[PDB]
């Protein structure tokens, strides 16, 4: 019953802001620290504020990086950590997390979110266009292959992509994004599965989840 | 600041072996009153959020395999992975839980070391649905070979090749230690429709013959 949920992130211009949140339930969140970790793209964890528990004021601490331009609060009604993101600049595009630092005989963090994707552009939001991945039954030698061209978009932030189909045999392969010709990227992501789980006009759906936005869906044949 | 460094900042194991990483500090972790270090060990597999492994210098966090140890105590720490698994393939990080701001030190990847498998090539068209818009992308998948370094190459219809060319690699997979990467040509319906035999073909250390998957169709 230890949770925590971040949400809001994704584009926003130099120059902008952000107010991630991190819904926190399962426990009294009063009276534990909870701090904020970055990661950005090929790089370590880096630690930017931290709150205090109702226990001597919910004092804040923040990193060189952010002090001045980051500030952290909490709605202690509602037991939401806070992180107020003024004047960002590229060097921000990170995933974000908050996490529970514990403190029993040591301090640990014991419990972390899944994070959120913030990317710091000028460019600007372009939806995939998702075209399905098939092959004229002249290529199928049993399992069949199928997947998604995930197609043209911006920003790379986080895509979550599932197959309406699993079990034994049946696997996906998710490939990272690749910056193409115009700054922006593609991805594809491949379903392998028994002949018999992908016979004829049957169809697989697949679902892309970008970032912070509405599930896109498509049905490829099989 | 306190200053944690990790290293080898990369291992490469065989899996059933016995890795030690280390992690230095500049400055103690060590309370001069409970007695106790305030560094703790993450985990962190590929696409996940950080997960405690170790908290003090050494104790296992409960659900942890117990492969997992570690030591040491004021500026010297280190982590055991007894009996290296396929799983076990993630970035250990190392942090100071003493005082602000917290640091982490630049992690140590583990890669697993395997016996060369070789690639399962396809080459899929390019999509109707596509076309019927200025570009056709065609896509050939690699799956499931090792080691990693593999060159692929895109002879359209002659023999040709270019920089209209993507390429992927995904992480190590956590059950075999393959990889598997997907190249993508993409490039004008126009264009497209101009050759008709599309091939690729990798040439990868396993076999000798360079590996072909090939497609000839435009017209349709």
């Amino acid at each position: 019953e230890v949770k925590l949920v971040e949400s809001g992130g994704g584009l926003v211009q130099p120059g902008g802001s952000l107010r991630l949140s991190c819904a926190t339930s399962g426990f009294t969140f009063s009276d534990f620290y909870m701090e904020w970790v970055r990661q950005p793209p090929g790089k370590r964890l880096e630690w930017i504020a931290a709150s205090r528990n109702k226990g001597n004021k919910y004092t804040t601490e923040y990193s060189a990086s952010v002090k001045g331009r980051f500030i952290v609060s909490r709605d202690t009604s509602q037991s939401i950590l806070y992180l107020q993101m003024n004047a960002l600049r590229a060097e921000d595009t990170a995933i974000y997390y908050c996490a529970r630092n514990y403190y029993g005989s040591t301090w640990y963090f014991d419990v972390w979110g899944a994070g959120t994707t913030v990317t710091v552009s000028s460019e600007s939001a372009r939806n995939p266009t998702i075209y399905p991945l098939t092959l004229p039954p002249a290529l199928s030698s049993d399992p069949v292959i199928i997947g998604c061209l995930i197609h043209d978009y911006f920003p790379s932030g986080t895509m979550n992509v599932t197959w309406g189909k699993s079990g034994k045999d049946i696997t996906t392969v998710n490939f990272p994004p690749a910056l193409a010709s115009g700054g922006r990227y593609t991805m594809s992501n491949q379903l392998t599965l028994p002949a018999v789980e992908c016979p004829e006009g049957e169809s697989v759906k697949c679902s892309v989840q970008h970032d912070s936005n509405p599930v896109q869906e498509l049905d490829v044949n099989c | 600041d306190i200053v944690m460094t990790q290293s080898p900042s990369s291992l490469s194991v065989s899996a059933g072996e016995r890795v030690t990483m280390s992690c230095k500090s500049s400055q103690s972790l060590l309370n001069s009153g409970n007695q106790k270090n305030f560094l703790a060990w993450y985990q962190q597999k590929p696409g996940q959020p950080p997960k405690l492994l170790i908290y003090g210098a050494s104790t296992r966090e409960s659900g942890v395999p117990d492969r997992f140890t570690g030591s040491g105590s004021g500026t010297d720490f280190t982590l055991t992975i007894s009996s290296v698994q396929a799983e076990d393939l993630a970035v250990y990080y190392c942090q100071n839980d003493h005082s602000y701001p917290l640091t982490f030190g630049a992690g140590t990847k583990l890669e697993i070391k395997r016996a060369d498998a070789a690639p399962t090539v396809s080459i899929f068209p390019p999509s109707s649905e596509q076309l019927t818009s200025g570009g056709a992308s065609v896509v050939c998948f690699l799956n499931n070979f090792y080691p990693k370094d593999i060159n692929v190459k895109w002879k359209i219809d002659g023999s040709e090749r270019q920089n209209g060319v993507l390429n992927s690699w995904t992480d190590q997979d956590s059950k075999d230690s393959t990889y598997s990467m997907s190249s993508t040509l993409t490039l004008t319906k126009d264009e497209y429709e101009r050759h008709n035999s599309y091939t690729c073909e990798a040439t990868h250390k396993t076999s000798t013959s360079p590996i072909v998957k090939s497609f000839n169709r435009n017209e349709c």
